[PDB]
């Protein structure tokens, strides 16, 4: 069912697995291996079916004069740093004269 | 204390716990089933016996005739196992039954009968079984698989959530037949209580309670208690029985008896019931709350004014309350509206329902199969009728109809296969009731709930079936002939049920080719359990009801020994232990109590027992004087798992393999493992291969024992006795008056397998393991095969293994191997495969077969007979013709001006195309056997009858041989009857036996004994009085090849598929992996001993595989070959035959945490020495998987070894001297080479066969196809922006004619380049869209 169990494994591999640890620890790894097993599929076809959609972005021109743009961000989720400007911006380009004071 | 061919071999146990109970022999989901579905039984209700007296008296409906039945038969074969794999047939024999018929007085009234006629007809094949628990069918072991299936009768479900306009919560009652079809009872998304009759659209259930005919206040009688009110002195109050409080959606708040009983929000589903049975209660007062929402059930009437008050199914009311306050007639009837207390759907139903009687609950289901045509009146009641009680479409078997009662609660043992017309109220009343607490769901994946499908019921399933939809030319003419002067016979059709029961075995849903890669993977075949066809469902139609794990599953079915991949437990193994009982739920062995201690009393117990009674873990321990030194007993049930005190206790498991299937039963060290390495070692042990130089699983179980006798692999001496003759394929015994059967010779025989084909071409093969004159016992082993080393298994071979990264092929479990390993030939497999050819039907009748093919590859031509075959015994390789079906060309053209060279100037003789058969390139091994086939009369071809005088040779030699090693068995019988009291009998030991009849004995009754052993000899010897041609001419046998061919050929080739890099190895403990390079012998790692390691393997990966096992293996193999080599040294020296027994015994000897000894000092110091050959491979092991030799044990073995205690030792490099900045784990592991085999893939192709239906390449090895560029493989080009390697895949490389054999030859242009012409996969596409109907042309720019 995904959820959690009261009967652990207090032991590790040195110090080994009873009957019991080893047939429930089998319950989670054949749930766990029939899903790598299955919702592979749930990704695959919307992959096939995304192509279609996707395909005709050739770098075929150079500016197409749309002199707007998204104001994106580093991910800041409100609360955290998670990306920093670099990675999301990493050779992008600007769409306005950006300035910003403070140290520089 | 050890047998005597235990003289050789002992496998040394060390485990801990208190088994009284060992291996059965493995087979008999197979063997007992195969007898049940073929067995005579006089009074059961399975196989062939009973699937006849389920039709048959067919008294006909015309009632002027009546084909009886007495019983089946069996008999008449013709074909063995040999002819079929050599000429291929499937091993049957035919069905034959025993039918009559009787007539009556047609014109007198004083006899009543006149006529009886009674006879045998034909009704079908049966496939054939063997002692090994196999069966063959065209040419290969095709074998059923059995099903674990939810049990027939009726489930009960929960649909808890699913979708639609409220996400719709639901409870459901749903019919599941052995053979038939369907009925649901469940609720529609408003809630009414609904019906799917077949499961087909939706009816409101009230339909089925009138054609089942009851009446609406029968209804009420069936399914409702009904309420009571009155109105007394100064209150309304309400009148009771103790148990009617199960319900109510408590807004309100009530005392009764003597205190309070419901408040203000306590919602009193039946829980709650035990509140109020206890306390006898049968009045209470309530608020309003509770006299509102109850429907009143009959009309009311008020004596105060001469007045009504209300009708039936009428509410209650302030103002029809101030009226019954009144009345003088203070009485009301009324309806259970709380939910599950009754379940008023019901109620309500009955009236959201347009039918009305049993006729229109008959003419809407008639409807519900044939909209838009008339309801026959008669029909509309068979349509519905027949779904349950027809002859053809419904049955349960008694263990449906005991599953059936036992989901219901019932107390009758007695009933029908057939359900009942008042069977299906029950049904009705558990899904009224369940739908929030009286009970829930059916417990469906208990393994005594879902349920065995044996081998034999599989086969009855479907005579259960075609003996009522087939047989209608039969049951038609039946009707129309005076049978008092025609027979039980003269309508009965032949062909189908030859076919379709033979085949039922080869191409079957169930039915596959047998796992014969080895033996441990057929043994485990034959005891796999599928949880797919009718009764589950598929690999893609289903979702984790035939994947995951449940409980039950302990002491049973083992949750690893299942495929990978999607293939993820639709198909399991049954566990070593386990068996099932008459209704196929699953049961396991069990210690039990007696007067205070768990005794070894044993017994079996059923998966549902198992949730009855406290059985304790394998933990638990024993004490002195006293119990249980256990002092908080470990216990389980239905699968879970608790605590006790000893006080508490009724069982115990026997052993810890009871949990665990064959494969995973050799992998002794699960204790460390992580399931997806497990689930690895349960399969790579199955994928392995016999091998040239085989060796044993030193390291172990003791199942290394069990598995060379659990499919007969190894000879055993099912009687024994004296050894008296042994060869590569024969081996005979003799025996003594102690077990010597009333009038026999005193002998067995054991011979062996020789060369055949196998289902994965895998070869097979046996020989000899004791000698002239051995005495041995009655369990002792005989010979080996294709897996073992001289009397245990041996799936592949031991190496010394080095747990580190090297130079970088061994990355990903994949491995390296030494030169040595190869020097010593060693991981080669042998393999036997087979290639064929035809000559069809030609209007004169016969077709071409020779070797000319001139000009065109010489060499691969030299090696053939006459009729353009190879010679047994010739090697061949990559190209050699194995059969001779040449073939002329044409080309014809021949014009004065076009006449350009042949037929003028040279090569003035044929230009047969390259079409014989040929070995495939990249094939080489030894022709190994030859055969010629013919419709019969034509008595057999030249190079069949040399092969006749090649088999003939074998029996005319081997009988010769038997006729004197049998009579020199009966005459020395009666030779020791004579010396009884005849001493001097050696002087008739020497004459011919005619002679014996000028004697005599003593004046004593051994006198007549040697009179009537004289006289009956002349009959005996009448069995030898057959033999040699009941072999000869089922090879110049014949056998039709349909119209359209007169004759076929066959080769088999040897193929010796060496060690190489790219194939495929592994070992016990679930690593994987490609052979990446082959090393020189200094190329490699060397230990503290000074001497290098055989194969190296990547530590770095194993964190990532969360298993440990093969860690141990490889330490405590170290132990276990290390005695061996040591033995190896000290066999020379010497130094005191004391100093031999020291390290032979001590190696055995030593232990401290141990059930089992082999106390060699129980043995004397000559069997100590026969004995130390076996061991030079290396000290056998055991060890129950979760019983085990854990680490301490392997470092105190280890000082047999006498390299580093610690398993990781000071490593070196052959190459260089060095010594490594650490030590490194090392030992010797047991591995494996796996039938994966890049040896027969070497797929590639310039150019080849073409699919004429779109000129696009074939694809296959067997069409010499071209490979799948495939969408995703183009996605690749595109991203790119390689434009032109994607054209050259799209037309020049493919369909395009044009495109290809321009593009091939543009090299001659120099000019390499693409010409195309137009991808006639296009072409094709442009006249399909045409061929539907839609126009589609081009333009220009």
């Amino acid at each position: 069912d995904g959820s959690i169990i009261e009967t652990p494994i207090t032991a590790n591999f040195r110090e080994g697995l009873n009957v019991l640890q080893y047939f429930i620890s089998t319950h989670g790894a054949r749930k766990g291996l029939a899903d790598t097993a299955l919702k592979t599929a749930n990704s695959g076809y919307l992959t096939r079916r995304l192509v279609d959609v996707a395909q005709d972005l050739v770098v075929t021109e150079d500016d197409c004069g749309t002199h707007e743009g998204i104001m994106m961000t580093p991910v800041i989720e409100g609360g955290d740093v998670k990306e920093p400007l670099r990675d999301r911006v990493l050779g992008r380009v600007t769409a306005e004269d950006v300035l910003k004071p403070g140290t520089a | 204390v050890y047998s005597y061919t235990e003289k050789k071999r002992i496998r040394k146990d060390f485990g801990k716990r208190p088994q009284v109970l060992d291996v059965p022999y493995l087979l008999s989901i197979q063997l007992d089933s195969f007898q049940k579905f073929i067995e005579q039984d006089p009074e059961g209700q399975y196989g062939l016996e009973a699937a006849f007296r389920s039709v048959f008296p067919i008294q006909s409906y015309s009632g002027n005739s009546e084909l009886q039945y007495v019983s089946y038969r069996l008999g008449e074969p013709v074909f063995d196992v040999q002819e079929c794999q050599i000429r291929g047939v499937t091993y049957s024999a035919p069905l034959r039954v025993k039918l009559r018929l009787v007539i009556y007085e047609r014109e007198a009234p004083e006899g009543t009968v006149k006529d009886i006629k009674e006879q045998e007809v034909y009704m079908g094949e049966i496939p054939l079984m063997t002692d090994n628990g196999t069966f063959v069918i065209n040419g290969t072991e095709r074998v059923i698989v059995s099903q674990l299936h939810r049990s027939p009768g009726v489930f009960f479900d929960s649909d808890k959530g699913k979708t639609h306009s409220s996400g719709k919560v639901l409870y459901n009652a749903r019919i599941i037949p052995y053979r038939g079809s369907w009925l649901d009872f469940e609720f529609d998304p408003k809630d009414n209580l609904f019906v799917r009759i077949d499961r087909r659209r939706k009816l409101p259930a009230t339909i089925i309670l009138r054609a089942l005919n009851y009446t609406t206040e029968q209804i009420l009688d069936l399914f409702f208690e009904k309420v009571i009110f009155e109105i007394r002195d100064n209150k309304l109050q309400m009148e009771l029985v103790p148990e009617r409080l199960r319900g109510e959606t408590a807004s309100f708040d009530i005392e009764a008896n003597g205190k309070v009983y419901v408040e203000k929000g306590r919602r009193i589903t039946a829980r709650h019931i035990r509140q109020l049975e206890k306390d006898d209660v049968k009045l209470i007062e309530v608020p309003v709350e509770y006299i509102a929402g109850k429907v009143v059930a009959k009309d009311y009437i008020d004596e105060s004014t001469g007045e009504l008050i209300c009708a039936a199914n009428m509410e209650l009311s302030l103002d029809l309350l101030a009226k019954l306050s009144q009345s003088g007639h203070k009485r009301i009837e009324t309806l259970f509206t709380n939910d599950l207390d009754h379940g008023p759907y019901i109620s309500e139903t009955l009236r959201v329902d347009p039918t009305n009687d049993r006729l229109s609950a008959l003419v809407e289901i008639y409807r519900m199969m044939r909209p838009g045509e008339p309801p026959t009146r008669e029909a509309a009641e068979s349509l519905f009728e027949n779904l349950f009680f027809s002859e053809d479409r419904y049955d349960l078997s008694a263990v449906g109809r005991m599953k059936f009662n036992r989901s219901l609660l019932r107390e009758e043992i007695e009933g029908s296969g057939i359900l009942s017309k008042d069977d299906i109220i029950d049904v009705m009343k558990k899904l009224i009731d369940i739908r929030n607490g009286k009970g829930e769901v059916d417990d469906i994946d208990h393994l005594g709930n879902r349920r065995i499908r044996s081998v034999g019921e599989m086969a009855e399933n479907q005579f259960r079936v075609g003996l009522v939809r087939v047989e209608r030319a039969v049951k038609e003419r039946l009707s129309l002939g005076d049978l008092d002067t025609l027979m039980p016979q003269d309508m009965i059709n032949a062909k189908p049920i030859s076919a379709a029961v033979k085949e039922f075995f080869g191409s079957s849903q169930l039915s596959q080719f047998m796992d014969q890669n080895n033996p441990l993977s057929e043994i485990t075949h034959k005891r796999r359990i599928s949880a797919l066809g009718p009764g589950g469902l598929t690999r893609e139609r289903a979702g984790f009801e035939v994947r995951d794990v449940h409980p039950t599953h302990y002491g049973r079915v083992c949750p690893i020994e299942t495929p990978e991949g999607p293939n993820i437990g639709l198909i399991n193994s049954l566990s070593v232990y386990a068996q099932t009982n008459e209704y196929g739920f699953l049961e396991t062995p069990y210690r039990k109590v007696t007067d205070g201690v768990v005794t070894d009393e044993i017994h079996y117990l059923s998966a549902i027992e198992e949730g009855n009674y406290v059985i304790a873990q394998a933990n638990s321990n024993l004490d002195e004087e006293g119990h249980f030194v256990e002092d908080l007993v470990t216990c389980r049930s239905k699968g879970e798992s608790s605590l006790f005190s000893r006080d508490q206790v009724d069982y115990m498991d026997v052993s810890t393999q009871q949990v665990v299937s064959v494969g995973a039963s050799l992998i002794p060290f699960l204790e460390h493992d992580d399931a997806n390495r497990a689930l690895m070692g349960a399969n790579m042990q199955r994928q392995a291969v016999p091998t040239l130089r085989a060796d044993k699983p030193l390291v172990g179980t003791g199942m290394e024992r069990a598995v060379a006798v659990d499919s007969g692999v190894t000879a055993v001496a099912k009687r024994g006795g004296v050894v008296q003759y042994v060869d590569a394929s024969r081996i005979v015994i003799k025996v003594n008056e102690d077990e010597m059967y009333p009038g026999e010779a005193g002998i067995d025989i054991y011979n062996l397998t020789k060369y055949t084909r196998s289902n994965q071409n895998t070869c097979i093969n046996q020989m000899p393991c004791v000698s002239l004159g051995e005495p041995v016992e009655r369990g002792d082993v005989l010979a080996d095969g294709p897996s073992t080393d001289l009397g245990e298994l041996a799936l592949g071979q031991n190496m010394r293994v080095a747990f580190m990264p090297w130079n970088g092929y061994n990355f990903e479990d994949s491995i390296l191997v030494s030169e040595r390993v190869v020097q010593e030939d060693r991981f080669t497999t042998i393999h036997i495969q087979e290639l064929a050819c035809v000559s069809r039907d030609t209007k004169l009748g016969p077709e071409e077969i020779t070797a000319d093919i001139p000009n065109v590859g010489e060499a691969a031509l030299s090696k053939l007979d006459e009729s353009g075959i190879v010679y047994i015994g010739a090697e061949v390789t990559g190209g050699d013709i194995l059969v001779g079906k040449v073939t002329p060309k044409g080309e014809t053209q021949l014009t004065p001006e076009e006449k350009l060279l042949r037929a003028i100037f040279g090569e003035k003789a044929s230009d047969v195309k390259d079409s014989s058969l040929r070995v495939p390139n990249g094939v080489s091994g030894t022709v190994i056997d030859v055969q010629v086939f013919t419709r019969d009369g034509v008595e057999k071809d030249k190079r069949a009858l040399e092969i006749e005088e090649m088999q003939l040779k074998q029996a005319k030699k081997d009988l010769s041989e038997e006729l004197q090693i049998l009579e020199a068995g009966l005459f020395s019988r009666i030779r020791a009857v004579l010396v009884a009291g005849g001493v001097e009998a050696e002087k008739l030991d020497k004459l011919p036996r005619d002679r014996w009849l000028e004697l005599g004995l003593t004046d004593e009754e051994k006198q007549n004994q040697l009179e009537q052993l004289a006289e009956q000899y002349d009959e005996l010897k009448h069995e030898f009085e057959k033999k040699l041609e009941a072999k000869r001419r089922k090879i110049t046998q014949g056998d039709d090849l349909a119209p359209g061919v007169l004759k076929i050929v066959k080769v088999y080739l040897a193929v010796k598929r060496r060690i190489q890099p790219g194939d495929k190895m592994a070992g016990r403990h679930g690593n994987k992996g490609v052979i990446s390079k082959i090393n020189p012998i200094e190329d490699m790692p060397y230990d503290e001993n000074g001497t290098p390691v055989d194969i190296v393997l990547n530590p770095l990966g194993v964190p990532s595989r969360m298993n440990i096992g093969q860690i141990l293996e490889t330490h405590l193999g170290m132990a276990a070959k290390g005695i061996g080599d040591k033995i190896n040294a000290m066999l020379k020296q010497q130094q005191e035959v004391a100093k031999l027994r020291e390290f032979i015994q001590r190696a055995y000897d030593l232990g401290a945490d141990v059930r089992q000894k082999v106390d060699l000092s129980t043995f004397s110091d000559e069997e100590v020495m026969r004995l130390a050959e076996n061991l030079r491979k290396g000290m056998p092991i055991a060890t129950p998987v979760f019983d085990g030799a854990k680490e301490a044990e392997i470092k105190e073995l280890l000082k047999l070894g006498d390299l580093p205690t610690s398993g990781q030792i000071r490593l070196y490099d052959g190459r260089t001297g060095e010594q490594f900045e650490r030590p490194v784990t090392v030992g010797y592991m047991y591995m494996l080479k796996l039938n994966h085999l890049v040896d027969d893939k070497m797929h590639a192709r310039s150019t080849g066969s073409y699919s004429l239906v779109t000129q696009q390449p074939l694809g296959g090895k067997a069409q010499f196809g071209g490979q799948r560029f495939g969408e995703m493989e183009v996605w690749a080009l595109e991203a790119y922006g390689a434009a032109y390697t994607l054209q050259e895949m799209l037309t020049v490389k493919s369909d395009d004619v044009n495109g290809r054999t321009k593009m091939y030859k543009n090299i001659v242009d120099g000019n390499h380049q693409m010409e195309p012409g137009m991808p006639e996969s296009f072409n094709v596409l442009l006249k399909e869209i045409r061929s539907l109907g839609i126009n589609i042309e081009l333009e220009d720019e």
